[PDB]
């Protein structure tokens, strides 16, 4: 509870950045990173769309791995094409499928939402989260009634209901049957308080591509667009906007966000209007997407995120019909390059009104570059002696393990050769282990081979003989199952002409038998095959048909990157593709221009189509002798030129030769393999790449921060962590059969203190589940923060997940730190069920699956080198727990995962005497809200013979350590009561109502071993059960009021308005605290005098009555049509009400006034909703000036003083605007009007270009400045793409001489603060200069002195030491280090500097003595070594800290 | 000079219970450098919701009495009994928004604070102290009224009536700074006792006199002028810092002359040199490295003179060890011209344990009195003295040994403590450790201060009376408890003989008066903050002596 | 409350 004041915003000195921030890495392995839009939420109600990246995610509209998009309905499509049927299901917003909610199933028959008639009666139908975590709940609405449509509800936990996909603006579906949704997109949505957001959505068009690409994708307009989203609800309604059917921006609205796609201009002087010039562009890496059975095609990229104001609707001149002006612009930047765009560079741009630009450095990315014409590498490769596919060898992997061995099989033995670790040089160096006979073969081997027939990650010896069929599935442990007889197999899997195809798109291995208008397609479905169809293709499509040429190769591949086998013909002059729609259809061919050979000389036999980059589509090789033409494919629109890898000395090629593309390295990309078999199997390797292309490796914000980024294969994980395993004798199994690309290290530098920070991640335990075919994560992740100031050791911490793999996660806790020998025992999950309102314990599938991601330990370390080395600085244990909400006999049940207790522990690198405590939550209600929670505070553990801490500490001090506060036993129960509130249209959850916290202390005899639990607390004689004396610690209670009636609610309404708070703070025990001085006959009429009032107990128990509570905390609300706003509020009944007041749309407080009649108003900024004007409470007005980023500048204050009017004149009297050059501003002199000034400049990190200097060289040396970005069109350098032109250059132009020993200050502000006010002659102004760090922190200040003498500054950075008389004099006061975790390191005397420019770091660490300051992993302060060679120290047990001063360590 | 052999081994160790809070601090004692440090166990006690009930010094842990603090607290963590061993027992009671509604101190003395209504918004209107029952302040709040929106007073106190009298506010700046204020005091056969409604019947309780004081700030709220309740005007000037860089100073009916005329500043905004229209040169010197004054170097660049150049040394935590002075001895001592170096040491905790100086010839033993000035007539020298101080284990001083040689006034002064309490007093009131709380107040205030004088205090426990023999010393605080006036009643010579102090800002209204005449006006004009090279210039009125200078 | 020599503090001429 806050009373509003009114205050004007001051202008700070902590340059902070966009906002950017690179995710802690987790069990996923990926790296992500987010950037916050600048969404201007004006009344509180705003769009929550943030630009996030995802190594892992893949192409779309705002490049590759970035995605700012809105939530979304859509059909599950992982389980192949939808049918769009009543046997569907449906994924949420977060991604997981929903299931029918169970009361049966919620069917109701509605055809009234919100009072508004539907038109048509609709079959109502409550979904649910399989894995329940916001407990929301979504209701699809269907119509009975042929000509409505269906749309989706969702009601948030907080009040807010959700629209998505009622007009066909929002809805993705089938071009050809309108009915065939895939997507409900969200179009509005409402608050609580009667705030209305709309989104807008724009369709693909056939705008500016060219006719190429409108032959092949003729009516591609399926694929949305968020265009513009609609907010600012200028009128209160809790009616959707567009459910009336009335034209839903005829309402009128003040802010919108809108996306731009190329219509506006994209320069930085030219500021983008609202409605557009132009049309949006057609990018270059225009993909497509074929998983919903028709073609989504994403035409195009974003260029800009604009923001929009109505201002004077704002001002209560117009109402909505006004022209909304720009306040707000990000500019993104791609390099387009025909396979992927990738983002480059964000910059955020405001513009003034006198026609300049108010602009920030750009945050720009960097990618790891697909360049394989020049990094092409041929490798001999005598590991794989006599390979051979001529004889019976294979590169595949058996045991799961994610990288191939080699397999060469017998008739009566197999023999095996697994990947493994080469100990010799490199840290990611593979080679093949012996030939190992393998010690169980499936004994049938003839009409039989290895293949995946079911999916579930592990291969299968399928053996489809004369007389049985079935298949013996291998074990990544060394075991192969038994014959599992398949339940149903086509008699024509036997035909020489079919073929195992995905065709259905569910990840299986369909059986297809291609005819040329119609193929027969046999479903697999996990357990054999089913019913097989006759799917008759549409239209003039004649398929081509496998084999049946020598002359074309017709084959299943990926050639447009999808996801799904398409059907491809490679000719000798063209490559067409025909698009595999699902269920067996096949849409029009598709011509990929490029590809061309010698029509006499092509073979099909030596062409090879696999992806080589990772981009998606699959790349097209082609064979010769002595070379090697590599065709790139295009995002599937065509092939690129070719490129020659000639072979190396001593290989050529022929029909007996062979190609091979495969993964051998643990690189991420795959390396092409070529054997030669003829008179000794000989073997080269080309690697086109060392990391894997296109994901980000470096950013930079141009402010002195810059992060670089580098990944390993979860392949290179595994076999660090087999070869560790068979050194101890152990044998290691993996669950990872495929590669996930992690990231490994990422590499913080400030460039301005020269700061580096290597968090290196490791990572172990892989799962993957066979059954949901879905990445369950890692088990164990490793970080390690090394610190490389320009010593101090790295801090290890390890870290186990849940994996929900219950092979994997039995195996974690064996790797634990034992250590102690005295530590409780360690938990387990808790499964349990949820019948009659309380949790009763326990398709145990899925609640396994429930627990991925879950904590299960940590322990954090110091890698010093010491005895202490091993042992950790704290262990913390969780306990999951599993409720089943509803039970899933063929769907799943609806599970909630949530952490039930929590043990940490404290030992300081002491095994011995730890400081242990617990967090238990023992009941929860149906939504997840604790009802009582109890908090351990164990106590110390008995004093031991042999004593730790060791000598330096004084003798006595072991035995004096110990209190008898230490050695008891603390429990805290804590009871609460929540408001749940459930209705057709309702569902407010979460809002308390009453908690009570008690108190239990027992001896240290009463502590079990095994420790204190969840099945210990809750039994019938616990240490908290009703028969145990507690003693009361507070209390609080939540009243409600309906926004009118002065009595509160029992049931609070749906806006939950607070009326008051009520906490008790006497109880009667504590009125003896009132003995000589106060009289008991009249204490309860001086506290009834003093606003406390006599209520009952919370959850009362017999033998208590009444607490003095103090009931404070007022608010009175408007109306609906105020918005539910808060008009008058007061402290308590003792004091005054405050009553405020709102504009015209009720946004921003203007005039709040006290109770005695003291006003103070304001007039705002209604470009950032910002007030500057302040009238206070003897009217002296207060008037700031804002930029065009919002940052304030130069203020005035004026008002009557002594009767008299005086201040700071007027800006229609005296108008100033101060100079954007900073040192311009330095020499400003005379009676400025203002009181303050402020200069901002961020940009100067970025070294300033000079346009004097840019026409000297050459036109086409100054292309090359401009289109590889390193100049900006305001003449500034950037630092990222100037280190990597750095790379390829190696010899020294001028241009090169420039770059490099250019220089820039760290981003600083000025702030000219006069003494005295205008028209008063005396007046002078003290400067100040404000330096920050580039991460937000703040670096120093140079406050202006009189002349003096000074330090003097070189005309590079250094510090020269010598004192001058100077005429310029700088203070610079409170100077500081950092390193990159944000801890102070140096902390400097002040000096005197003739130059306000800040001196390099190096210069100060030579000169300028400081105290340096010595950290420990936790981030407490070891020592402290001062500036003239004393020191002080800390030391930190954890039942003691010792402290030494500068005294006590001088001897 | 220092030895680090006092130092050794002897950290501070906080220990913490399961709570982390701290229950015991550990500090080891070593006095000389040769023996074993003491370990001195402070114990903090605290209940179940975690609050510090009591806590124990190692004093009286060792005798095995009570702990010095017994708190009982509310609900909320807030005092409501503190039962102290040397301020008593306070009993506090405050209201929902924390407001300070019901103290009890230990003299039994109840104080009350009634609001305003809730309607108005429940500022502060009258304190009332009961023992029968006194409203002993009484604030008055101001409107909106566009007469005082010019004056800025709007939502101030305007008229503030406390145990002292009157402080009216006339007139604030934009940024809030008070330009003009005035006061009128209680008179002398009255205390404050503001009950009623009307205002009028206040002022017949008040003096006749209105010291009203003006002021002059610039946009940044700092002073720039301030006129005295006389008409002395003081003047600052301020540099681009913002620090002060000059003053002056115009006597009402002369003309403006100059006290200071320079003043510079180091990097840390410490004072670096500084001239006065005195003429004489200040300059300090500091560490480079800690930023510590090691040197006051006075000179007057008239004689090439150097009146005292103070160096100072220090330990590495930051204790004064070394005071040598490298200028000569004044005119007052003949035939010596050597300043003799102070040194000093301490013990493990940091407290005085031995200290050398210089000191009078004629001195005698120390006391109350300040001994006779040397004139530069008499021919008197100083000589060398050095004293030794000893402690108990709740830091309290008992023993100052002063041994001087080459005079023979070896003399050492006890101070004779208690066991439940810090109080003690000097060993001439009291040799018995069991009659020395007899010497003191409820609330610990000490009622005696020499064998022959009495202390008299207020219901807030502030200074009321110095009881001498014949001759009474009564003062007057405000309701902040600062000093406004000191009235010093010598006895009957035929009659009365009374010296008047009225405390001002920037200026002391000393006088002197008989029976029926002021013998003496004296008005002293302050420039500048006590302890940081005050001026003051000595106005006489009324009763200038014959030999001094106006 | 005790704090070091009066010389770390800032000038202050006029205060209550």
């Amino acid at each position: 509870f806050s009373v509003t004041e009114l205050s004007l915003p001051k202008g700070g000195g902590a340059i902070t950045g966009m906002g950017e921030a690179l995710t802690p890495a987790g069990p996923d392995g990926m790296a992500a990173l987010s950037l916050p839009l600048p969404i201007s939420a004006g009344r509180g109600y705003a769009p929550s769309l943030t630009l996030n990246y995802n190594s892992g995610t893949g192409n779309s509209p705002f490049g590759l791995g970035w995605d700012c998009g809105v939530m979304a309905i859509r059909r599950r499509t992982s389980t192949g094409v939808p049918n769009y049927d009543e046997t569907d299901t449906f994924l949420g917003p977060e991604g997981e499928v929903l299931v029918v909610a169970l009361n049966q199933a919620d069917i109701r028959s509605e055809s009234s939402l919100q009072g508004i008639n539907l038109g048509a009666t609709f079959t109502v139908t409550c979904y649910r989260s399989r894995l329940e975590s916001h407990f929301n709940r979504l209701e699809y609405w269907q119509p009975q009634t042929t000509g409505a449509t269906d749309f989706w509800l969702i009601y948030s936990p907080d009040g807010q209901v959700h629209l998505l996909g009622k007009n066909p603006q929002a809805r993705i579906s089938n071009p050809l049957n309108v009915n065939q949704t895939a997507q409900w997109l969200l179009e509005a949505s409402i608050s609580s308080h009667s705030e209305q957001i709309y989104y807008q959505y724009r369709a693909e068009d056939e705008a500016g591509c060219e006719t190429d690409e409108l032959a092949a994708h003729p009516s591609a307009t399926v694929q949305r667009y968020l265009q513009t989203v609609h907010y600012g609800n200028l009128t209160a309604s809790d009616v959707f906007p567009t459910l009336n059917g009335d034209d839903p921006l005829k309402s009128g609205w003040m802010f919108c966000l809108v996306f731009d796609y190329g219509e506006r201009k994209n320069s930085l002087s030219e500021m983008p209007l609202f409605k557009a010039t132009g049309n949006w562009l057609c990018r270059k890496d225009r993909f497509s997407r074929y998983e919903y059975g028709f073609e989504l095609r994403t035409r195009r990229l974003c260029r800009q995120i604009l923001m929009f104001h109505r201002l004077q609707t704002l001002s209560g001149q117009a109402k909505g019909d006004d022209e909304p002006a720009l306040v707000s612009r990000l500019i993104l930047d791609y390099d387009e390059n025909a396979m992927v765009s990738t983002l480059v560079s964000v910059r955020r741009v405001g513009h003034e009104d006198n026609n300049t630009v108010t602009a920030l450095p750009p945050l720009e990315l960097a990618y790891q570059p697909f360049e394989p014409e020049q990094t092409a590498l041929w490798q001999s490769m005598d590991v794989l002696a006599n390979f051979n596919t001529i004889q019976r060898w294979q590169l595949l992997d058996l045991k799961g393990e994610g990288v191939p061995g080699i397999l060469y099989q017998d008739r009566n033995g197999w023999w095996y050769r697994s990947a493994q670790r080469q100990a010799g040089e490199e840290m990611n160096a593979v080679t093949w282990g012996k030939m190992q006979l393998l010690p169980i073969t499936p004994a049938v081997q003839d009409n039989a081979s290895l293949m995946d027939i079911n999916g579930d990650g592990q291969l299968d010896w399928v053996i489809t003989g004369p007389g049985l069929r079935g298949y013996h599935s291998q074990h990544p442990d060394g075991s192969w199952t038994r014959f599992t007889p398949l339940h149903a197999l086509p008699i024509e899997y036997s035909h020489p002409r079919a073929q195992l195809a995905d065709l259905m798109g569910a990840g299986l291995s369909d059986l297809v038998l291609i005819g040329p208008k119609s193929v027969r397609l046999y479903v697999n479905n996990r357990d054999g095959f089913t019913e097989g169809r006759d799917v008759v293709q549409s239209g003039d499509i004649t398929l081509p048909l496998p084999g049946a040429d020598a002359r074309k190769l017709v084959a299943f591949s990926d050639v447009l990157g999808s996801g799904q086998a398409h059907l491809v013909e490679v000719s000798a002059t063209q490559v067409t593709c025909w698009p595999n729609l699902g269920h067996g259809r096949f849409g029009q061919p598709i011509v990929l221009p490029g590809f061309s050979q010698s029509a006499a000389s092509f073979n099909p036999d030596r062409v090879h189509l696999a992806d080589l980059d990772g981009s998606g589509p699959a790349d097209l090789i082609y064979v010769h002798a002595d070379r090697l033409d590599i065709f790139s494919n295009e995002s599937g629109n065509g092939f690129a030129k070719p490129f020659t890898l000639s072979f190396p000395d001593g290989l050529r090629f022929d029909d007996t030769c062979q190609l091979q593309v495969a993964d051998v390295q643990g690189l991420g990309v795959v390396s092409l393999i070529l054997s030669v078999p003829h008179m000794a199997p000989h073997h080269w390797r080309c690697d086109l790449t060392n990391a894997k292309p296109w994901l980000l490796s470096e950013t930079n914000n141009n402010m002195g921060a810059n992060h670089t980024l580098h990944y390993r294969s979860s392949v290179q994980f595994w076999l660090d962590e087999k070869a560790a395993a068979l050194a101890t004798g152990q044998t290691p199994v993996c669950y990872l059969p495929f590669p996930v690309h992690t990231l490994w290290q990422t590499e913080t530098e400030d460039e301005i203190s020269g700061n580096k920070l290597v968090t290196t991640l490791r990572y172990a335990h892989g799962a993957w589940d066979g059954r949901e075919r879905e990445f369950r994560g890692f088990g164990y992740v490793e970080q390690t923060d090394s610190h490389q100031l320009a010593r101090t050791p790295p801090a290890l911490t390890k870290s186990w997940y849940a994996t929900g793999l219950p092979a994997v996660d039995n195996a974690l806790s064996a790797g634990y730190w034992r250590g102690d020998k005295q530590a409780f025992a360690g938990f387990t999950p808790r499964f349990t069920l949820w019948k009659e309102g309380k949790d009763v314990p326990l398709n145990l599938y899925w609640l396994n699956r429930a627990l991925k991601g879950q904590p299960l330990r940590s322990e954090l370390y110091g890698l010093d080198g010491s005895a202490q080395q091993q042992i950790p600085y704290t262990v913390t244990e969780s306990r999951p727990q599993v409720r089943q909400l509803q039970d899933g006999a063929t769907v799943s049940p609806v599970l909630w995962a949530s952490v039930v207790e929590s043990r940490s522990y404290h030992y300081e690198r002491i095994i011995s005497d730890p400081q242990c405590n617990q967090d238990i939550t023992l009941s929860s209600d149906l939504f997840g809200q604790p009802l009582k929670q109890v908090s351990v505070q164990y106590p110390r553990r008995n004093k031991p013979t042999t004593n730790p801490y060791p000598d330096t500490l004084p003798d006595t001090l072991f035995a004096s350590s110990y209190d008898d506060q230490q050695q008891l036993l603390r429990l805290t129960c804590r009871q609460s009561s929540w408001h749940h509130l459930i209705g057709n249209e309702l569902r407010v959850l979460g809002l308390p109502d009453g908690t009570r916290s008690d108190a239990f202390t027992y001896d240290a005899k009463q502590v079990p071993v095994d420790g204190l639990n969840l099945e210990t607390l809750c039994a019938e004689n616990s240490l908290i059960a009703d028969d145990k004396p507690r003693e009361y610690l507070n209390q609080q209670r939540t009243f409600y009021t309906d926004g009118k009636n002065q009595t509160p609610l029992k049931t609070p309404t749906r806006q939950a308005l607070i009326a008051f708070t009520e906490t008790a703070v006497l109880t009667e025990s504590l009125l003896s605290a009132f003995d000589g001085g106060i009289t008991p006959d009249e204490l309860p009429g001086i506290l009834t005098q003093a606003g406390y009032q006599q209520e009952p107990y919370l959850f009362p128990r017999t033998g208590e009555n009444k607490v003095w509570v103090a009931r404070q905390g007022y608010t009175d609300y408007g109306t609906e049509a105020q918005f539910w706003r808060p008009v008058a509020q007061r402290n308590s009944l003792l004091t005054g009400k405050m009553t405020l007041k709102w504009d015209t749309h009720y946004c921003v407080i203007t005039q709040t006034q006290d109770a005695a009649g003291l006003t103070v108003s304001a007039n705002y900024d209604w470009r950032f909703l910002t007030p500057t004007q302040l009238t206070d409470i003897n009217d002296n007005v207060h008037l700031i000036t804002l930029d065009a980023l919002g940052r304030p500048v130069t203020q005035r204050f004026w008002g009557i003083e002594s009767g008299v009017a005086t201040g700071y004149s007027s800006s229609e009297e005296k108008p100033f605007s101060p100079p954007n050059d900073i040192d311009t501003a330095i020499n400003l002199t005379g009676p400025l009007p203002v009181a303050q000034c402020l200069v901002y400049a961020p940009d100067s990190w970025m070294p300033l270009f000079s346009q004097e200097t840019f026409n000297t060289l050459t036109q086409e040396e100054q292309e090359t400045l401009r289109d590889s970005r390193i100049i900006t069109e305001d003449w500034r350098i950037c630092a990222l793409t100037r280190r990597r032109w750095l790379q390829s250059q190696k010899i020294s132009t001028p241009l090169v001489k420039l770059l490099t020993n250019s220089i820039g200050l760290p981003p600083h502000n000025l702030t000219l603060t006069t003494d005295r006010y205008d028209r008063d002659s005396e007046q002078q102004i003290r400067q100040q200069v404000a330096f920050s760090d580039g991460f937000g922190r703040l670096l120093q200040a140079s406050v202006r002195h009189e002349a003096g003498e000074a330090w003097q500054r070189n005309q590079d950075g250094s510090l020269v030491t010598k004192v001058e008389n100077t005429k310029t004099r700088w203070a610079v006061t409170g100077r500081t280090e950092y390193d990159n975790k944000g801890q102070t390191i140096r902390t400097y005397q002040p000096y005197f500097l003739n130059d306000w420019r800040y001196v390099s770091d190096d210069s100060a660490r030579k000169e300028a003595y400081a105290d340096t300051h010595i950290y420990d992993p936790i981030g407490r302060e070891i020592r402290v070594i001062t500036a003239k060679g004393w020191l002080r120290q800390s030391q930190y047990f954890p039942w003691f800290t010792v402290s030494e001063d500068e005294n006590d360590t001088a001897a | 000079s220092y030895n680090s052999a006092i130092d050794q081994k002897t950290p501070s160790i906080k220990v913490l219970d399961n709570r982390k809070l701290n229950v015991r601090t550990l500090e080891y004692l070593r006095t000389q450098a040769d023996e074993n440090s003491d370990e001195l166990i402070t114990f903090y006690e605290f209940n179940i919701p975690g609050f510090q009930v009591k806590s124990t010094d190692p004093r009286k842990n060792k005798n095995q009495s009570g702990p010095n603090f017994i708190r009982v607290f509310n609900l909320a963590g807030q005092v409501l009994r503190e039962e102290s061993v040397d301020a008593g027992r306070t009993i506090t009671l405050n209201d929902i928004e924390s407001r300070p509604v019901l103290i009890i101190n230990a003299t039994g003395v109840r104080q009350n604070h009634r609001y305003e209504d809730n309607t108005l918004p429940g500022r502060l209107l009258a304190i009332t102290e009961q023992v029968g029952e006194k409203t002993t302040e009484r604030l008055i709040w101001a409107g909106n009224t566009p007469q005082e929106k010019d004056y800025n007073l709007a939502g101030q106190c305007v008229r503030h009536y406390d145990t002292a009298g009157l402080t009216q506010l006339n007139s604030l700046s934009l940024a809030g700074v008070v330009l003009s204020q005035s006061q009128q005091l209680l008179v002398d056969d009255k205390n404050a006792d503001w009950t009623g409604e009307d205002q009028s019947l206040w002022q017949q309780k008040l003096s006749s006199d209105v010291y009203t004081t003006q002021n002059k700030a610039d946009a940044t709220g700092a002073l720039l002028t301030q006129t005295d309740a006389k008409g002395n005007i003081q003047r600052l000037a301020y540099d681009v810092a913002g620090q002060l860089k000059g003053c002056w100073l115009t006597l009402k009916g002369q003309a403006e002359q100059v006290i200071i005329k320079s003043l510079t500043y180091s990097a840390a905004g410490q004072k670096l040199r500084e001239e006065h229209g005195n003429g004489v040169i200040t300059e300090y010197s500091y560490e480079p490295e800690t930023q510590r004054l090691i040197g006051i170097a006075t000179r007057r660049p008239s004689d090439a003179k150097v009146l005292q150049d103070l160096r100072y040394q220090y330990d590495p935590v930051g204790n004064v060890i070394n005071i040598r002075n490298d200028a000569e001895a004044t005119r007052f001592w003949r035939n010596q011209k050597v300043v003799p170096e102070n040194s000093y040491t301490y013990d493990s905790l940091y407290q005085l344990i031995s200290a050398t100086g210089r000191e009078m010839a004629n001195i005698g033993q120390q006391n109350n009195q300040l001994p006779s000035p040397a004139l530069p007539s008499d021919n008197n020298t100083y000589t060398n003295y050095t004293r030794s101080y000893s402690y108990d284990h709740s830091g309290n001083l008992t023993q100052i040994r002063h041994s001087s040689p080459a005079t023979q006034n070896n003399y050492t002064v006890a101070i004779t403590l208690s066991n439940r309490s810090n109080r003690g007093v000097l060993s001439t009131l009291t040799t018995d450790p069991n009659q020395v709380d007899t010497l003191f107040d409820a609330g610990g205030h000490q009622t005696s201060l020499l064998p022959g004088q009495t202390l008299i205090w207020t219901p807030r426990g502030e200074l009321k009376q110095v009881n001498n023999g014949p001759g009474n010393e009564w003062y007057r605080y405000d309701s902040n408890g600062m000093r406004q006036l000191k009235v010093s009643e010598q006895p009957t010579q035929n009659t009365t003989q009374q010296q008047r102090v009225i405390y001002l800002p920037g200026l002391e209204l000393r006088t002197t008066q008989s029976n029926a005449t002021t013998t003496e006006e004296l008005h002293v004009i302050t420039l500048g903050e006590a302890g940081r090279a005050q001026v003051r210039v000595l106005h006489w009125e009324s009763g200038k002596p014959e030999d001094v200078n106006n | 409350a005790p704090e070091k020599g009066k010389y770390t503090k800032e000038v202050n001429f006029f205060d209550e």
